[PDB]
């Protein structure tokens, strides 16, 4: 199915997956499409963050939601 | 506990050699200069870096750090509908805490920033990999700038400096 990541730098970013893929699949497709490396990245659906080992379906991602990206920034 | 950028803190303290952090700014320095022109001006490192950088930029000086982090958190608040999509917390709590001024400046501040006012903002980091110096990212608004970019560093992912065109 597909869905979408709308990128804090302004990107949608449309991906093909599947319910039992997990979120760190997901970030290795933005990795592929975009270049940004995984480790860099925060996702979000729904103003929750999604961890790694978790699956689509746990966090019921339905076909067509959209995810959100943020880029692991911090400074002091 | 509870943060939007949680997930950030603890790696931050694990790294974390001043030996050969002073060797790759030498390096960094030198292919700003001598690629870009660029000069690196070194602000404060407390928790106002991002917005000291953003103020030496803005202003010439970053004892305006408070002015900008205050701005930023007023135009946060002003375009919370889209901003609070990209963050985990109550919006209101979350800049809150933000407007503190120990408070470390991220993502979502530069993002803010680039629109606030109407300029790119560049991030500029070393690699070790590379000696080039392009951006890492630049964050922008919609609209047509009409002053120059503003442009920071970025110091062993936990530090913000100016970067200078002189």
């Amino acid at each position: 199915m597909q869905i979408f990541v709308k990128t804090l730098t302004g990107k949608t970013i449309t991906l093909e997956v599947e319910p039992s893929d997990t979120i760190e699949n997901v970030k290795a497709k933005i990795q592929d499409k975009e270049g940004i490396p995984p480790d860099q990245q925060r996702l979000i659906f729904a103003g929750k963050q999604l961890e790694d080992g978790r699956t689509l379906s746990d966090y019921n991602i339905q076909k067509e939601s959209t995810l959100h990206l943020v880029l692991r920034l911090r400074g002091g | 506990a509870g943060y939007n950028s949680e997930d950030e803190y603890e790696a931050a303290a694990a790294r974390i050699d001043p030996a050969t952090v002073e060797q790759q700014e030498h390096w960094f320095e030198k292919a700003l200069r001598d690629k870009k022109g660029f000069i690196i001006k070194q602000m404060k490192e407390d928790g106002a870096c991002l917005f000291r950088a953003v103020a030496d930029q803005v202003y010439g000086d970053q004892d305006m750090h408070e002015v900008v982090r205050k701005h930023c958190m007023d135009y946060l608040m002003k375009n919370a509908d889209y901003f609070s999509n990209y963050v985990t917390e109550d919006f209101t709590t979350y800049i809150n805490r933000k407007r503190k001024n120990n408070c470390h400046g991220n993502h979502i501040e530069m993002q803010a920033m680039a629109e606030m006012y109407n300029r790119p903002v560049e991030v500029y980091q070393y690699s070790t990999g590379t000696s080039a110096v392009e951006p890492i990212n630049t964050f922008h608004g919609i609209h047509q700038n009409e002053d120059e970019p503003i442009r920071v560093s970025y110091h062993r992912n936990i530090h913000y400096n100016s970067v200078v065109n002189p």
